[PDB]
């Protein structure tokens, strides 16, 4: 039964989760500016007619409101979830509260300072 | 009440969304600029999208998450 | 280890002129300078507050490494302010929320041994067979075959 | 994606994804308020729990059924249970997955609609279909023809089927289940002395007749022998000590069943609207139904229904037809494992009520041509 | 700032800021003026002489405590009770403090308003809060069941509790205190020849019943081993010597709370209202409440009474439940720490009766939503 190998271990897993997080971050950048430029495809209109302008420029606005709409369904979507997440922090910070706060007090704050007041 | 609440709130949400759209009836040069200004403005929207998926994602297993801690108080 | 020294580093002459004046009692004379650790369980309630014997055990047997059953003063020092807390804040309650997410890869939101298993084991650390079931009982606090929130947080509670 | 097959009943509610064996969450289906005071201050005290919570703190609160005889009677206690099912026994928000309820035969129209309309306007789920309860457990058997009688907890109902043509001239509702059971139990557990009164005593009867009840093959007989010997006498512990003794109440509580005027109903038993349910079918596939007769429900799982059914039918049939009596060992669940396969079908992918055809036509869709 | 937590009590005054673990003055609650007539000059002699002071001058006082059975009989004498607390022995004015008075269960109400309204006027703090005497030791047992038997000095009440939703139906209060205790002590003590009769020797008989008196674990065994050994003859030195010994008193005077008829009291001892309050309760909390049966209060301080109440309680009990009787070591104080734990909390930090609420409603608002 090790007791300062225990804490060692700890501190050691604290670092590696660190690192995974760190590379796991740095993956999810990559892939996502991978993705983001995979799916929005760059176009090049040098010398072009202005009826092809016309016909860029309308494929271009209705892509903006389909991502508009994409991106208004996600964000209430995700504000649905937020209201999810603080309803059920404040649930568990309630529990916790009730299970820990009677377990916490000032012990033996003045009852040893009465020495011989009497 | 969702039925006509909702619908027309995110109809007014996408008309007000809508900026203007005059732009062909300009020279060329600008027109060429401009329009490349929009598709910049289309990628990072989808940035941002993908960006809003993935902390949808991560706050759906939060949510998953906290019904676990709560379902374990018994 | 050093670490210690370096926590203990912070306090300067204000808290070394306290100390030396508990610590006087200790060196009563009549002695060959070893310096033993015998009257340390009172002089660390020489303002009251002591913790547990074990960790009094683990504090007294951990320094001294030479075994020479000498406290020095540095020792003493860094023990004696051990009793009072000593942390580096313990990471962050959303950073923790993170390093367990890390944790929970699986997407279970339990933690089994082979879990935890294979977390430290990708850490290289070498563990003994005497460990393994000693963190099996430090994670799974329930006793469920599982580590959960509550578990993790107590396991991981405020350690940096 | 994959549908999500909920399935109401009256007792327990049964909910899983489609495709599956067995349902997900299972949990009795009360809501119950607390009813007393409350002292301790910062207790997190909800003000309704819902599902298998209330089970386990039943003790301080009024359990109360939202649906009475399949008909639901308290909408708002019914939305509190369906969000329940939806959010936390499944976790699995519903903007993503298409529905399947269950409903009685020959219920109230505005039962279902208002049904369909929750479910597009509060959880606003993509499509829902409701299908009659008879034919899932139809389906679960692997048959095509047969008659079912699907004895739930709140209403028994007998649905032939012939040639997967139903016959909708020939459904024989009846209202004894059992609820009903239970508080005859109740009633006649007053004869030996222990009196069971509170809405919270009800599950500890209804506990008791599922664990000891059981259906005589023959009445008298079994009435004359637990009258003269005590081999019945079966002793159950409550929970809380206190051992109580049921004699003949084992085999009187659920021959309430083939014997109505126990509890002043008029109707006949269970053993003869099912003979009559066939009658009423044409004359030449009566011989069919004689063979496939189908148990489904939770009441029928009482030890010995299978063959008491039988001899009564046999009976009452002609002696020439043959009669066979399918009870499977997974009957609770039937009714889910039918709704289930039926979800799980390419031929059924296009029945569903889409959300544009709801918002076309009103709730008075689930009526039309998407039944 | 930090609220008083006052405990009036009867027999002992505790008191003490919130959040600490220890009351912080404990004092007896007597008031007595001199009785004699007094010859020097110029001693300082006061006209009445409160709390601990009392004690010690108690030869030639007449001590008479200002709470008989809970309610407060004699209200100048409390309020100067009170008055001394304030100013003497915590030394803080009560302008700037809210305060947390205790008050047992099922007492009067005028008790009650005439307290608030004391402590509006008289002392005029910013807010104060009456709270049952009970819920605070089940507070401080860290506990959210159970039913508590406060034996206090003045009454003993017992009341159930589950889940934080206190049952008001079945709170049991028994007037047999530990002041009788020390009455039908001083009147058994007379069959060996001492007699103490001035209201200054009860004090006296109150030691002996402290440092001697146990609780026997089986009444007649112990009767007959008295009475033919001399094992139990402890002696104990009076005030001014002639030292006294109790034989067969000493566990026969707090045998008197499981016999209420030794003191012609009617009803049932301490072992039997409990279970009486217990069997009040729903039929599915009554193994917890067996499981957490929490003792509190003074008088419950006996040695050897966690083990005889535990004995009857399972006599009486069915065989199968467990029961567990919680005794922790600070059981006197246990009422006022769960005080300390209730004012600390920062939910409760809005139920306080604001002095501009007393304004708008009168001393009747504590009957009110501000319990
Ligand atoms: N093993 C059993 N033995 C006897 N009766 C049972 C058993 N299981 C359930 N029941 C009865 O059946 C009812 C559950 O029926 P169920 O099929 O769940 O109804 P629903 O059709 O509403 O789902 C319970 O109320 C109970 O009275
Ligand atoms: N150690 C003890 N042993 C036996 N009886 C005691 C002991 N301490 C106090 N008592 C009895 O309890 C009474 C004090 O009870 P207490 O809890 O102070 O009442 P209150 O509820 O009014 O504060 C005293 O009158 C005394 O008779
Ligand atoms: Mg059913
Ligand atoms: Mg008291």
């Amino acid at each position: 039964i090790s007791a300062s190998r225990k804490l060692q271990l700890k501190t050691l897993m604290l670092q590696i989760a660190k690192q995974e997080m760190e590379r796991e971050a740095e993956e999810r950048r990559g892939e996502k500016g991978r993705v983001l430029r995979t799916r929005c495809q760059p176009l090049e209109l040098d010398g072009l007619g202005f009826e092809e302008l016309q016909d860029l420029c309308r494929q271009l606005h209705a892509r903006v409101d389909k991502v508009d709409e994409e991106r208004y369904d996600v964000e209430a979507k995700v504000t649905k979830n937020i209201t999810e997440i603080a309803d059920l922090t404040q649930k568990i910070y309630d529990l916790r509260g009730k299970f820990k706060r009677p377990t916490l007090r000032r012990v033996r704050i003045s009852a040893d300072a009465m020495m011989q007041a009497l | 009440g969702k039925r006509q609440t909702e619908r027309e709130k995110k109809k007014k949400i996408l008309a007000e969304r809508r900026k203007a759209l005059a732009i062909d009836h300009l020279n060329e040069d600008q027109l060429r600029e401009k329009a490349k200004e929009l598709w910049q403005s289309i990628h990072n929207l989808e940035a941002e999208k993908f960006d809003l998926q993935e902390k949808f994602k991560q706050q759906k297993y939060e949510i998953n998450v906290l019904r676990n801690r709560i379902n374990d108080n018994q | 280890d050093d670490i210690y020294k370096a926590a203990v580093e912070q306090l300067t002459e204000e808290q070394k002129n306290e100390f030396k004046a508990a610590f006087d009692i200790f060196v009563l004379g009549a002695e060959d300078g070893c310096i033993s650790t015998k009257e340390l369980g009172k002089v660390m309630r020489m303002l009251g507050q002591n913790p547990t014997p074990e960790e009094l055990q683990e504090m007294i047997d951990e320094v001294d490494e030479d075994g020479s059953g000498t406290v020095d003063f540095d020792e003493f020092l860094v023990m004696m302010v051990r009793c009072m807390k000593d942390d580096s804040k313990g990471k962050s309650e959303e950073e923790l929320s993170d390093l367990f997410r890390m944790f929970d890869k699986n997407a279970d939101g339990y933690i089994d041994l082979d879990e935890l298993k294979m977390m430290l084991q990708a850490t290289g650390e070498t563990i003994t067979e005497d460990d393994i079931e000693e963190l099996m009982k430090d994670g799974d606090k329930n006793n469920d075959g599982r580590i959960d929130y509550d578990e993790f947080l107590e396991f991981m509670k405020g350690v940096e | 994606t994959t549908a999500l097959v909920c399935d109401n009943g009256s007792g327990l509610v049964k909910a899983g994804f489609a495709g599956d064996d067995a349902p997900r969450a299972v949990f009795p289906s009360i809501v119950g308020r607390p009813r007393h005071q409350g002292v301790m201050v910062g207790m997190g005290q909800k003000d309704s729990y819902v599902g298998d919570e209330a089970q386990s703190k039943r003790g301080i609160l009024t359990l109360k059924y939202p649906i009475e005889h399949g008909i639901i009677t308290n909408w708002d206690d019914m939305e509190k249970i369906w969000h329940h099912t939806f959010y936390n026994e499944l976790r699995v928000a519903p903007e993503e997955h298409p529905t399947l309820l269950t409903e009685a035969p020959l219920n109230p129209k505005a039962n279902r609609e208002k049904m369909t309309q929750i479910m597009f306007e509060t959880f606003n789920v993509p499509a829902m279909y409701v299908a009659i309860q008879a034919v899932l457990s139809l389906y679960a058997s692997g048959r095509t023809t047969g008659i079912v009688l699907d004895s739930g907890d709140g209403v028994t109902h007998n649905v032939p089927i012939y040639e997967g043509y139903a016959l909708p001239h020939a459904i024989m509702r009846l209202d004894l289940a059992g609820r009903d059971l239970t508080d005859y139990l109740m009633k006649i557990l007053t004869e030996r002395g222990y009196s069971f009164v509170t809405t919270a005593e009800r599950e500890i009867v209804r506990d008791i007749k599922e664990k000891l009840c059981y259906v005589a093959l023959d009445f008298e007989n079994e009435m004359a022998t637990a009258a003269s010997s005590s081999s019945l006498e079966k002793s159950y512990e409550l929970p809380d000590g206190q051992v109580i003794t049921i004699g003949n109440e084992r085999f009187r509580c659920p021959e309430t069943l083939f014997q109505p005027s126990f509890i002043g109903m008029e109707s006949a038993g269970i053993h003869e609207t099912t003979y009559n349910s066939i009658m009423k079918c044409d004359i030449d596939i009566r011989k069919d139904l004689y063979a496939n007769n189908v148990l489904s429900g939770g009441t029928t799982m009482y030890p010995g229904i299978a063959d008491r059914m039988q001899k009564e039918i046999t009976a009452l049939a002609p002696s020439t037809m043959k009669i066979k009596i399918i009870a499977p060992p997974e009957r609770k669940y039937s009714v889910w494992i039918g709704g289930s396969i039926l979800a799980s079908l390419s031929t059924f992918q296009q029945m569903w009520i889409s959300k544009q055809e709801y918002d076309e036509a009103g709730p008075s869709i689930v009526h039309r041509k998407c039944f």
